[PDB]
């Protein structure tokens, strides 16, 4: 996360650090969204042109984490996953269409005050919030800015959505109706924006109505640190929330 | 499920965080 800030404790306890279990490391951002059920993006899993083909015995989860690095003990939880599934519409070798996964934990986990779910986005939530220039909050243990730097704790960034026909002329890459994209414009005095490292984390918003966050996007490709783009790129969740129910039911 | 997106240390405290005045304040259409 660039031009963000240290996460105050337990200020986004939805936020879950995907992990390599060899060699250790943090590959990604995902999130909470019941005790058994985790949301990333697909190109955290699977990804051949950066070599990533991931099963569910290569792969951790970290969830309640603050810190990047310490080892939190009574307070983070490390699970396992049982199954991971990938949308069967994304598709790496065209574009990040349906850039989308869940991830099945072993055990359900156990909530605490650093660990509880986020709620899933209804249309009314799309309808009066996914509006431009309305901001949502990402979060992240992704690069602070370009190698060419690491956050010692969870980063917290806000950012405005950003109206569909100007992100659809920022860049000759396709915006589909399944994403959305983020991000300030170059006269803005804010600068925030989501890095590699932060994909697959959550685009959430804080409801007017009922206190509630919703997720509404997860990040697909932020313009921050290396990639130095324009616009951020987010998984539009709500688009995607027939085939969510349709994996948790199946298979829950 | 009914408890979802409600933080332990700031919505059910009645507490808020350093910064969530931000996004309020961005819904300004009508």
């Amino acid at each position: 996360i660039v031009e963000g800030w240290d996460a105050e404790k337990g200020i986004a306890p939805w936020q879950v650090m995907l992990f390599r279990k060899s060699p250790q490391e943090l590959l990604c951002g995902a999130s909470l969204i019941s005790d058994r059920w985790v949301l990333t993006a697909a190109h955290c899993i699977l990804y051949p042109p950066w070599d990533k083909n991931f099963t569910e015995n290569d792969l951790l989860v970290r969830i309640g984490k603050h810190s990047r690095t310490r080892y939190e003990r009574n307070v983070e939880k490390i699970s396992m996953l049982e199954k991971i599934y990938v949308h069967p519409r994304y598709n790496w070798r065209e574009n990040l269409d349906r850039d989308i996964a869940l991830l099945k934990l072993k055990k359900p986990v156990p909530f605490s005050d650093y660990i509880h779910p986020v709620c899933l986005p209804d249309k009314q939530t799309v309808t009066s919030l996914l509006r431009a220039g309305y901001k949502g909050r990402v979060t992240g243990w992704g690069n602070l800015r370009e190698t060419w730097i690491q956050p010692s704790v969870l980063q917290v960034v806000n950012l405005p959505i950003v109206e569909r026909p100007v992100c659809k002329a920022s860049t000759r890459i396709r915006i589909t109706d399944n994403m959305f994209c983020a991000g300030f414009k170059v006269n803005d005095t804010k600068r925030g924006d989501a890095c590699e490292g932060d994909s697959g984390g959550p685009f959430v918003m804080k409801s007017p109505f009922n206190n509630r966050w919703y997720q509404m996007g997860i990040v697909s490709a932020g313009a921050g640190c290396d990639r130095k783009g324009k616009y951020g790129f987010y998984t539009h969740v709500f688009r995607l929330k027939r085939w969510i129910q349709k994996v948790i039911d199946q298979f829950g | 499920e009914a408890d979802c997106g409600l933080r332990p240390l700031f919505e059910k405290k009645s507490l808020k965080d350093t910064t969530e005045k931000e996004l309020l304040d961005s819904y300004i259409d009508g």
